[PDB]
């Protein structure tokens, strides 16, 4: 089941608008430079161990958080975070929308968006961000489908 | 062209450029449209995320945010979905 | 740059251009669409008339507070004959209450 899990999470990732793909540091360094602290995407990892690398600006300046994916399983670089302080998800969004809520520990507020997403998903983020209950709302079937694919805040 | 005309459900009359217009996949596919199924209230929105579109689209400047009232989350999703975009 | 809506009745048109243009050039922006000259329009801001003269920028359009999702709403009213007709906007649609489910 590692497959399965891992394309479905690329799925959602894709999804997002932040999944920045074969960025590298220094690009995302220079397009995160004079952005607001918590400002955060993700990018694939160079390093042979990780898969993902999540790249957040700090008031010290951008700097890169990256994400293990072992036995099916995603959680933050346990050399940087305390393993025994470590929540694991099957979704790497899942992962970074608990942490953004969290800190209402790790800064993360508001993706960079590659590009505008669309209408449709921004309302799916505005919807979700008041109600989990999404067979109790004024909607066609399609629409109800469409909010289950993408459940999260951000 | 140069613009075309939009018509919500309740009359009012949206003017946009030919190119914004074009955001919506369903729009495309046809200067003028009426649009009984979505109110003015909606339709005004979905002018907005058209110049907020075309003004981010391939952009060196940060995308900010366009702000969704709950209020029109669930019309505005339909017509969303309805326009393609 | 900086973004606005143009209204009068039941009109709306979305456009955009420098915010160091003057607002007579934009009242000849709306020659181009709607047809009508620019000394029979009125434009203005809230409740306070434009000048033909003075820049976007002059009159307060700014880009910081007149974005593409949030673009600022221009006043128009027509010539009625021989005068000026009362600047009126046609308020948009109320949207309906919230279900329980969205708090």
């Amino acid at each position: 089941m590692q497959a399965a899990r891992l394309a479905k999470a690329l799925r959602e990732l894709g999804q997002t608008g932040w999944y920045w793909g074969s960025m590298t540091v220094n690009e995302a360094k220079e397009k995160l430079k004079e952005a607001p602290e918590g400002t955060f995407l993700i990018r694939d990892s160079s390093h042979s161990d990780y898969l993902l690398t999540i790249s957040v600006k700090t008031s010290a300046g951008p700097t890169n958080l990256r994400i293990e994916y072992q036995d099916g399983k995603f959680r933050l670089d346990s050399i940087i975070c305390v393993k025994s302080k470590l929540k694991q998800f099957d979704s790497v969004v899942h992962l970074i929308d608990y942490y953004v809520q969290m800190c209402k520990h790790l800064y993360l507020t508001k993706p960079l968006y590659t590009s505008a997403p669309s209408l449709q998903h921004l309302c799916r983020l505005t919807i979700n961000k008041c109600t989990g209950a999404i067979w109790g709302l004024p909607l066609p079937t399609r629409l109800k489908d469409y909010l289950e694919e993408y459940k999260f805040q951000v | 062209m140069m613009y075309v005309k939009l018509i919500s459900s309740d009359g009012h009359e949206f003017i946009v450029k030919r190119e914004h217009a074009l955001t919506s996949g369903t729009i495309k596919a046809m200067n003028e449209v009426n649009f009984r199924e979505i109110p003015s209230h909606v339709l005004s929105k979905v002018c907005m995320y058209f110049t907020y579109k075309v003004r981010y689209t391939n952009s060196s400047t940060e995308i900010p945010e366009f702000p969704i009232a709950p209020e029109i989350a669930l019309e505005l999703l339909m017509a969303a979905n309805f326009l393609d975009c | 740059d900086v973004f606005l809506m143009i209204r009068r009745h039941k009109t709306t048109i979305f456009t955009d251009a420098k915010e160091s243009s003057t607002v007579f050039e934009l009242k000849r922006i709306v020659e181009g669409i709607l047809k009508r000259p620019p000394d029979e329009q009125r434009l203005y801001k809230d409740d306070q008339l434009l000048d033909d003269g003075k820049t976007l920028g002059e009159c307060g359009f700014t880009s910081q507070t007149a974005r593409p999702q949030a673009p600022a709403t221009v006043g128009l009213a027509f010539r009625a004959d021989d005068t000026f007709e009362a600047l009126c906007i046609e308020p948009f649609s109320s949207p309906p209450e919230l279900p329980d489910v969205m708090k």
